[PDB]
């Protein structure tokens, strides 16, 4: 007889450092002379060496110039002359996943919205038809893909509500949401990030922010059901200000907000771009409570304790440098993109990247130095800055209409791989030249270099 | 020593030449030594190319602002869409781009450029440029003040509430269920916050509506979610397909009939348990 | 029936297996690899010379 | 995640099928136990069953297959094999 | 005696690696953080095996006694012994 | 080495023989190779066809098996997988 | 051109191996015998694969370039590429 079976290998110890007592000290010493003896003679050899001058090595073939071949778009939605700005990419690197809604006078919602999968692996890739297709009766715009499953994807919703799809079960492929509860949002949001569970950090939540000015987070359980355990609000008078702002208006008065980048070393801290064109710094245990008038099961709380020096009207991105824990770039609707420390209120540099709106900020995945940028003129753009300290390294043309571009996401393992997408119902993928795709020479020290240029 | 740094400021200025924006940001990171007497000097050809950059600059910001400032908000001919703003909000924001780029333009010159006999005919044109921006965004809030309040005196309508006006309503001559908070409401929401979060005085008429609508907005989305629910429920079905459904439906229906805060949440969560029913069931007939 | 022996990470590229080559053709013959060979031998060059001046 | 290979016995529609499951699979999947689970249900519905099908980033096998049926493959980092025997 | 000869170590030229490793494969304190201690030490003890490996799979009556690895961001050192391997790295000269 | 065990339908006879060799294969050679393909010739050999190994520190699977024998075990940080069919 | 300098290198102090590989374990050049360049050469490409491995472990944002092994009896010097290789061995210093 037959039988099926499943088995799977748990995940890997993590090993420690010992302390010193234990062991037999004296036979450390005397492998330490031994061993100093010839890394004492090997390391001056190799700090005086000519050999290794103008030396080089190949594993990839040098492709010339930032070019693409790919075309990602549902002919029911682009019928109906939807817009859309959402790009995702899995844990598995596979897919690309999309979001249509029009945000074009953000006219209220009773139209139809869709969520859009492309596996890019797929030997049964094709333009015009998704590998997976979901509707949502009001417009759909955030995607976030969860860090481990490739499947599970997370999206904030025009009317506030949060829902989360399994793409594993695609008869039945979302059932995790918040309904409506006093714990929610009620204006548009848009931004999803994965976050740990706190002591049980295998597990994770979903974080969400809206124009409402609150921050929330939260996890799934039974049936149609999402439940919260942070919840943070943007009152206006609470926050620590820069003195560019006036004395604020009424603190029953919330600010809102849509951007998240954590500094990826130390995950209290987060950074936030508001409505009010002002990037706030944000902790996940600021204690003070926020008395707005609103219920809620968990009571608000501020969320920040730094407020940088602001753009010239409202922030739609903001992205923390996967290098150097103190590093975020911002971008909004002034044609401007600018890059702050989190140690000081000033921007280390400031940038013009276009006449007409921006939103879009990316930092490479690989180099250090490279950072991109979309435009609302319909464009794509690239800077190494590492080989200017004001000149934009690459610029790319999506729309031929000219009729707007907004996304970037940079692929999660095929590193030589960048998304955007545009008015025009539609995402396309780009492949970048290889001096994007391979660390360049002294990057993270130049980096480093770069920060302490301007420390004051 | 000038002499020798302005060789090397005039070398590097040659190199970025090509581009006004890099020639503006160099001007700008170098806006102290440029200032100095003798370096102003030495890049006199210099200094007037970077006028003609930014008089052309004033000439493209105008022209702008000439086909935009009566074309439709959002679309390509009129002023520039960001996400989820309105008209208003958008005309405002777009506005003080323009007053912006054109202020920075005139304080750069003025530093750096004030020497010139053509700057004296250009700053004149610039600053009366950015008083006719001042003017017309002021204009725009002299309309928007008076249909503001002219609006908001239409609480019928939903354009504004009474705390004694009705919940939700199943409308026997349509079939349809309404719901009496407006969208324009949440539009005003978005648009107060947005005004007060740029900095803007919100008038007291204003708040006061803005106070009501925020308690409101709450229970409206809920009751939006209802009533969306209910009237395509309804449109998927002609009366062909209703009387098998109109049996699940008629649970939740019975609590759509009562509608003829502790009474409504009360309500509420009777109808989330009738909602796990009929939400089941309408992906079914899907 | 057949018997087959596979691994990740490999031994080697033959990553396979059951219970001169033409792949010399280019690899022999290739300009760009008789180049790494001159930049190969320059560098072992350099390090003898470099461990013979320590040495002598 | 772009395909690395050396093994040869299967159909070429067998190939380009066992290589879009498992494409399929990366989508559905990480934990390997059920991206296996995905390419093995789909060639026990449309060839003739019994298949099995393994999938690990660090592991050596050895398995015997019938004739005309067995592939052995890279995904990026990731490895998978697939075979009928019985 | 020993976070001294550590300090000797850590002061060299272009120099910022330290990690000493025990042959049950466990590390020793350095000037890098846990989570990288942890990652070089492990991956390095893998590699070192197959190191061992291979020059005994040459000669079985010879033994291995230090190693090089030189790559795009910067160079790795190790030295094996009885009880112990140093890891050592160079930034790029 | 220590050992360590989970899922499985075999007599217990079987398993012991699975945990005795592989141990000593594992001491028998340092490569993957050698250890999948001893633990199929031995069992090959003691029992009747027709067997399939797998040995590795990460994998996940999904196979059919004949009842009375499948089992997966681990022995120290290396885990092994081996089923009948065919 | 190229087979003066394996010459050059044949020449040197203590010197005596040189052997070249085709990325399939198997050798295009040598100094030596089939069988004995066949054993370097495939135990250096099992060995190059485990190295460029660890190096992407170690950070995946790095490559490997260079590779030195030091024996008692001898030292084996290693310089790889995508699709060839060169392996040099000498007595120690």
């Amino acid at each position: 007889n037959h039988v099926d079976a499943q088995v799977q290998t748990e995940a890997p110890v993590p090993v420690s450092v010992q302390p010193p007592s234990q062991y037999d000290i004296p036979r450390l010493a005397a492998f330490l002379r031994r061993v100093e003896a010839m890394v004492i003679r090997e390391l001056n050899k190799n700090w005086q060496s000519h050999a290794f001058d103008g030396f080089e090595v190949n594993w990839t073939e040098q492709q010339q110039m930032v070019s693409c071949l790919y075309t990602l778009g549902y002919p029911p939605a682009q019928a109906q002359g939807l817009h859309v700005t959402s790009i995702s990419w899995n844990s598995t690197g596979s897919v690309v996943a999309c979001a249509y809604g029009r945000l074009d006078h953000g006219d209220w919602s009773t139209l139809k919205s869709f969520v859009c999968a492309w596996n890019l692996d797929r030997r049964d890739l094709r333009p015009q038809q998704p590998s997976a297709v979901v509707e949502v009766p009001s417009a759909v715009l955030c995607l976030a893909f969860h860090p481990t499953q490739p499947s599970h994807v997370a999206g904030g919703l025009y009317s506030g509500e949060v829902l989360v799809w399994d793409l594993s079960r695609l008869e039945d492929p979302l059932l995790w949401r918040t309904g409506l509860t006093d714990d929610t949002h009620t204006d548009p949001v848009s931004q999803v990030v994965w976050l740990p569970e706190p002591g049980h950090s295998h597990r994770f939540q979903v974080l969400s922010v809206a124009t409402d000015g609150k921050v929330l987070l939260w996890q799934g359980i039974g049936v149609g059901q999402l439940q919260l355990t942070e919840g943070f609000a943007l009152v206006m008078q609470q926050l620590p200000r820069s003195t560019k702002l006036k004395k604020h208006p009424r603190g029953e008065t919330e600010v809102g907000a849509t951007a998240v980048a954590f500094s990826s070393f130390d995950p209290r801290l987060f950074i936030l771009g508001t409505e009010g064109g002002f990037p706030l710094k944000c902790s996940l245990a600021a204690g003070e409570a926020a008395l707005t008038r609103m219920p809620s099961s968990v009571p608000l709380r501020a969320p920040a304790q730094f407020t940088f020096s602001p753009h010239g009207g409202p922030i739609y991105s903001v992205s923390c440098s996967p290098f150097h824990r103190n590093l975020f770039l911002s971008a909004g609707t002034d044609g401007h993109v600018h890059l702050y420390s989190m140690l000081q209120a000033p921007p280390l540099t400031s940038l013009q990247l276009s006449l007409k709106y921006l939103f879009a900020v990316r930092w490479s995945p690989v180099r250090p130095l490279v950072f991109a940028a979309a435009s609302g003129k319909g464009d794509v753009q690239l800077f190494d800055l590492q080989k200017s300290s004001q000149k934009p390294t690459v610029l790319i043309k999506q729309t031929q209409d000219e009729s707007p571009v907004y996304c970037l996401e940079f692929n999660s393992q095929q590193t030589q791989l960048l998304a955007a997408g545009d008015a025009q119902g539609t995402v396309k993928v780009w492949q970048l030249s290889t001096e994007f795709t391979e660390q360049g020479p002294r990057e993270a020290e130049d980096l480093d270099c770069l920060a302490a240029e301007v420390a004051a | 020593a000038e002499q020798k740094i302005a060789g090397k400021l005039k070398n590097y200025i040659s190199e970025i030449q090509d581009s006004p924006q890099q020639l503006l940001q160099a001007f700008l990171k170098y806006k102290e030594l440029v200032k100095r007497p003798t370096i102003s000097k030495e890049l006199m050809l210099e200094r007037e190319t970077l006028l003609a950059r930014l008089v052309d600059s004033i000439k493209d910001f105008r022209l702008d602002f000439e086909n935009r400032c009566r074309g439709i908000p959002g679309d390509a001919s009129g002023p520039l869409s960001g996400k989820n703003l309105s008209e208003v909000v958008n005309s405002i924001v777009w506005v003080r781009q323009l007053e912006l780029k054109v202020d920075d333009t005139i304080k750069i010159a003025e530093a750096l450029l004030s020497d010139l006999p053509g700057f004296r005919c250009f700053h004149q044109s610039a600053k009366d440029l950015l008083d006719q921006l001042k003017l017309y965004e002021q204009e725009q809030f002299d309309d928007w003040s008076r249909d503001i309040q002219s609006g908001l005196s239409d609480s019928r309508s939903g354009l504004c509430i009474e705390a004694s006006s009705r919940i939700m309503e199943l409308d026997s001559n349509d079939g349809l269920l309404k719901v009496h908070y407006s969208d324009r409401l949440v539009i005003l929401l978005r648009e107060v916050r947005q005004l007060s979060a740029l900095g803007f005085v919100i008038p007291a008429k204003i708040q006061q509506v803005a106070n009501i609508a925020q308690k409101f907005c709450k229970q409206a989305i809920i009751l939006k979610q209802v009533a969306h629910f209910y009237n395509s429920i309804d449109q998927q079905m002609i009366q062909s397909q209703r009387p098998m459904m109109l049996q699940s439906a008629l649970a939740f229906e019975q609590i759509i009939k009562n509608s003829k805060p502790k009474e409504l949440e009360g309500y509420i969560q009777k109808l989330q348990n009738a909602a796990e029913r009929l939400a089941t069931e309408n992906r079914k007939l899907r | 029936t057949r018997e087959v022996w596979t691994q990740h990470p490999g031994e080697s590229t033959v990553v396979s297996g059951g219970s001169s080559d033409a792949v010399v053709m280019p690899k022999i013959d290739t300009p760009r690899l008789c180049s790494f060979l001159r930049a190969a031998c320059q560098v072992m060059a350099v390090l003898l010379e470099e461990d013979r001046l320590a040495a002598e | 995640r772009k395909a690395v290979i050396k093994n040869a016995d299967m159909s070429e529609e067998m190939q380009q099928d066992s290589v879009e499951c498992a494409t399929q699979a990366l989508e559905k999947y990480n934990i390997e136990k059920d991206i296996a689970a995905h390419i093995k249900k789909e060639f026990d519905k449309k060839y003739n069953p019994t298949w099995h099908c393994i999938v690990g980033r660090n592991f050596g096998s050895y398995v015997t297959h019938e004739t005309k049926h067995f592939i052995y493959f890279y995904l990026g980092q990731v490895a998978i094999l697939l075979f009928k025997s019985g | 005696e020993v976070e001294e000869t550590l300090k000797r170590l850590q002061s060299q030229k272009g120099v910022q690696g330290i990690i000493v490793v025990n042959t049950e494969g466990i590390p020793i304190k350095s000037t890098m953080d846990n989570p990288t201690t942890t990652q070089y030490a492990s991956l390095m003890h893998s590699f070192i095996l197959k190191a061992r490996s291979t020059v005994r799979d040459i000669d079985p009556q010879n033994d291995l006694t230090f190693l090089r690895i030189r790559s795009k961001k910067n160079e790795i050192m190790v030295a094996p012994d009885k009880d112990y391997f140093l890891i050592v790295i160079q930034n790029p000269t």
